[PDB]
């Protein structure tokens, strides 16, 4: 069989979802920022409990208007990644709306088991300013989401976060 | 030479506001999944030689400078009068939009076809004042 699994990366302006993308996909890093526009996708052929699977990774725009064109892509997903930066907590503040927007509008038929994975980045820089054991807690008054902590820049987390992605993606 | 479908769809958008419309030519330009020059300047008589920001500027239409700024549109283009979006807006005595694009980097310097300045084009006592302090820097 082929499966492809399509994975959704939402998250504000800044937070690095270009940057996990590109880490995951092409191990590459640039700390050069581009914004995105429009939402498009990368494919990574991934191997996931001894399963071959196409992964259909999209990238979406952060940026406060240009993110309403992203919701037309967020029908069929599989699996629903949110992203924070761990040194503004602003960008933890929105999760809860990326969240809901995300389930009213890609409409899963069991909201309250619908795969989200939450990543919180750039934890490579100092000065956190969102703590770990607050995110933990946002995650676990979800339904228990899994959180990881991951640095785009220093590769950490990237591969453990998205292979939880891959297998909860997976399931059926 | 030719504008693109897209170019021209973009022109009149941004030219009548349509911010929405505007934002989805740029979302698909971004991904190459359309053609088209963000700085693109208008063949038409309605616009000829203005790009989608000197046309955005001029009707003050707010929103859509925004979205062509946050997407990469040169600050400093030119119309066939020598005009900056700059020199419009402050023609046109846009405040907000005067700063917005300052805080985008226009040159305040630029001379016109008319040998005019922003400065010298404005009424408001405020943008002329604004445009003195940044002629300074
Ligand atoms: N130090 C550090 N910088 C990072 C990390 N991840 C991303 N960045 C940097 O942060 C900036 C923003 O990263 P992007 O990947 O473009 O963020 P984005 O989420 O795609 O932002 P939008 O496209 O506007 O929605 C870039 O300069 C990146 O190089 C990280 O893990 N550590
Ligand atoms: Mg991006």
């Amino acid at each position: 069989k082929k499966v492809l699994l399509k994975v959704i990366i939402l998250g504000d302006s800044g937070v690095g979802k270009t940057s996990l993308m590109n880490q995951y996909v092409n191990k590459k890093f640039s700390n050069q920022y581009k914004a995105t526009i429009g939402a498009d996708f990368l494919t990574k052929e991934v191997m996931v409990d001894d399963r071959l699977v196409t992964m259909q990774i999209w990238d979406t725009a952060g940026l406060e208007r240009f993110q309403s064109l992203g919701v037309a892509f967020y029908r069929g997903a599989d699996c629903c990644v949110l992203v924070f930066d761990v040194t503004a907590p602003n960008t933890f503040k929105t999760l809860d709306s990326w969240r809901d927007e995300f389930l009213i509008q890609a409409s899963p038929r069991d909201p309250e088991n619908f795969p989200f994975v939450v990543l919180g980045n750039k934890i490579d820089l100092e000065n956190r300013q969102v703590a770990t054991k607050r995110a933990q807690a946002w995650c676990y008054s979800k339904n228990n989401i899994p959180y990881f902590e991951t640095s785009a820049k220093e590769a950490i987390n990237v591969e453990q976060a998205f292979q939880t992605i891959a297998r909860n993606a997976l399931k059926q | 030479s030719m504008n693109t479908e897209a170019e021209q769809q973009l022109l009149h958008h941004a030219r009548n506001g349509n911010a929405e419309e505007v934002r989805k030519l740029l979302a698909a330009m971004a991904r190459m999944e359309v053609v088209a020059d963000i700085d693109c300047k208008g063949r038409s008589k309605s616009n000829l030689g203005w790009t989608p920001l000197h046309l955005a500027c001029y009707f003050g239409h707010k929103q859509v400078v925004e979205d062509l700024l946050k997407a990469g549109a040169k600050v400093n283009m030119l119309n066939d009068m020598g005009d900056t979006p700059l020199h419009r807006a402050a023609f046109t005595g846009r405040k907000e939009l005067v700063l917005l694009l300052l805080e985008y980097d226009a040159d305040s310097t630029v001379v016109n076809g008319s040998g005019q300045t922003a400065k010298e084009a404005t009424h408001d006592k405020e943008i002329r004042n604004m445009l003195e302090a940044v002629e300074r820097t």
